[PDB]
């Protein structure tokens, strides 16, 4: 994580996540990914 | 407006742009002072170079 | 669901265009920097 | 282009065919920006009340935050429906 | 605008406060005449992408990429220019502005591919290879 | 042949270009070192 944005957010309102994977989608959302796709490709093999 | 300050607004904008402007151009001779009118030709400031552009020139003449 | 058997024509070329220019490139840009 | 450190090992990081195939289903275009996110969707906070007033006061500040990285979060709030099915393998890992 | 202007008519980067979309540095000396890797894209030319705004980001690329087809065969022998220059400017709900990028990029592909294929000609230089 | 061989074959081609893809991992790590 190490970041403002990529740490407090991902334990706000419930939190929990792995936090190299948290990271991980963290740094998507500067990646111009859609929000769907990448959650229904980890949602599909979890 | 209070009092007198439309017309004395007036000069203020011709005034200010100077008092920041030529306290950045203090000393500077020949081409040096052109060098600081090229930093301050790349202003942000659009209405100011236009404003400015009379003194600008005969920095540039 | 059903296969219309023709655009396997074109993932072959596809594939064959990614991955042979790839493994042969990527090992020699060793080669451009080792040699 | 770098798919290699956050497709290639974000699909290889996950803890459980479409080994290869994840990366294509989540193949992501650099030069967009389109978030699918509404403001329906900051009620999504309003569930987890352990303690709203520091649970609905976060966004703001985030929002504040000079990050354009905030707006695809919406579904990223609503997480996994499942029971913990993201959040408990944190205790495991820290034995 | 007036500085997307410059860059989208003519081969020049005015650079305000270099927080206009793109930018220039000399990185021309690590790969010169080819893209032995590339160069007018992200590193010798560069786009701040979080500089460019909404309307315009749609087709930001074709931005970065109309200027250098105005300023690569400045160097090379012919006077690539567009004697098109429509000005830019803001309007209610209207970005027809920004369309009139389109035709600026392809004028500019136009002038440039209108020197290589003819003179210098490719069409009749590459045969060799 | 079961119509499935060389649509595993083809998944097989595709596990290829995820190595390609591995590789390069490895190659862009490797290139902070010693260039």
């Amino acid at each position: 994580t190490e970041e403002m944005e990529l740490y407090e957010l991902a334990q706000a309102a419930g939190g929990g996540i792995d936090p190299d994977v948290f990271k991980i989608l963290v740094d998507l959302l500067k990646l111009n990914v859609a929000p769907l796709a990448v959650f229904q490709m980890l949602k599909s093999m979890c | 407006l209070r009092r007198l300050l439309v017309w004395t607004y007036d000069p203020k904008i011709r005034l200010k742009t100077l008092a920041a402007l030529v306290d950045h151009c203090q000393g500077r001779k020949g081409g040096e002072l052109a060098s600081a009118v090229h930093a301050y030709t790349k202003t942000g400031d659009p209405y100011m170079r236009s404003l400015v552009q009379h003194i600008l020139s005969l920095v540039s003449h | 669901r059903a296969r219309n058997m023709k655009d396997f024509e074109n993932q072959i070329t596809e594939l064959k265009k990614e991955n042979f220019n790839l493994k042969l490139r990527i090992y020699f840009l060793e080669e451009r920097m080792q040699q | 282009r770098i798919h290699h450190d956050v497709n290639e090992l974000l699909s290889l990081l996950r803890v459980h065919a479409e080994v290869y195939i994840d990366l294509l289903q989540k193949n992501r275009t650099p030069y967009v920006t389109t978030t699918v996110s509404a403001h329906s969707a900051k009620v999504k906070i309003a569930e987890f009340s352990r303690t709203p007033e520091d649970f609905l006061k976060k966004y703001d500040e985030l929002k504040s935050k000079n990050t354009r990285n905030l707006d695809p979060l919406v579904y990223l709030l609503s997480k996994l429906t499942e029971d913990k099915e993201t959040l408990q393998y944190l205790q495991q890992n820290a034995k | 605008f007036e500085v997307l202007e410059k860059w989208i008519y003519r081969g020049i980067i005015h650079d305000p406060y270099s927080e206009f979309m793109v930018e220039e540095h000399e990185l021309r000396k690590e790969r010169i005449q080819e893209d032995y890797n590339d160069k007018y894209w992200d590193q010798r030319y560069t786009i701040v992408q979080q500089q460019i705004p909404s309307f315009l980001q749609k087709m930001a690329d074709k931005i970065l990429s109309t200027g250098k087809y105005l300023n690569v065969v400045r160097e090379c022998g012919h006077d690539v220019t567009c004697p098109v220059a429509k000005e830019i400017i803001y309007t209610l709900k209207e970005r027809a502005y920004v369309e009139q990028i389109e035709k600026a990029f392809n004028y500019a592909s136009k002038v440039l591919l209108d020197f290589l294929m003819e003179e210098k000609e490719l069409v009749a230089h590459l045969r060799s290879i």
